[PDB]
């Protein structure tokens, strides 16, 4: 069923007991943070053989 | 609980697993801050049922 | 429900 992924994160945090406006209010901040740990993956592979 | 759908002409909450259109209130609906904020919000009323019964 | 008894 497609659904748009903001609201399936939605969806997320109301599974860990945090109510669903707290991602909305804090969206982009939280799309940063993912963002940037994504980044800190690739850095970590390629230096840690 | 659920999500906000649309039928084009008119919005409605439904739960999540089984389609099933409820209008939009006070009682299945929850407030947080001002509209500014939040991605992808849209208009709509949502009704507020005490009012035509403090008119009685 | 407070408020609205000035009905
Ligand atoms: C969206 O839902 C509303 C409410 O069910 C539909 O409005 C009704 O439409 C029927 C005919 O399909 C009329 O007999 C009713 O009098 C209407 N009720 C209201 C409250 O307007 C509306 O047609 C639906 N729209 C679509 C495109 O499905
Ligand atoms: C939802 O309704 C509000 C008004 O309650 C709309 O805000 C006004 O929109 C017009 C047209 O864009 C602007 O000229 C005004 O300056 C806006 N007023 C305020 C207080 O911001 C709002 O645009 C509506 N939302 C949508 C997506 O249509
Ligand atoms: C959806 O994305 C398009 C660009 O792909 C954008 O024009 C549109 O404003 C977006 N709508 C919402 C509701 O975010």
């Amino acid at each position: 069923l497609q659904i748009p992924f903001a609201m399936q994160m939605a969806y997320r945090f109301n599974g860990i007991g945090v109510t669903q406006n707290v991602l909305y209010e804090n969206q982009k901040l939280i799309a940063n943070q993912f963002n940037s740990a994504i980044g800190k993956i690739q850095d970590s592979l390629s230096s840690t053989a | 609980e659920g999500v906000f759908v649309s039928n084009g002409t008119h919005w409605f909450v439904t739960q999540r697993n089984f389609y099933e259109p409820q209008i939009i209130t006070t009682d299945n609906t929850f407030v947080s801050g001002n509209c500014d904020v939040v991605i992808g919000i849209v208009n709509n009323t949502v009704y507020d049922p005490l009012q035509p019964e403090l008119d009685s």
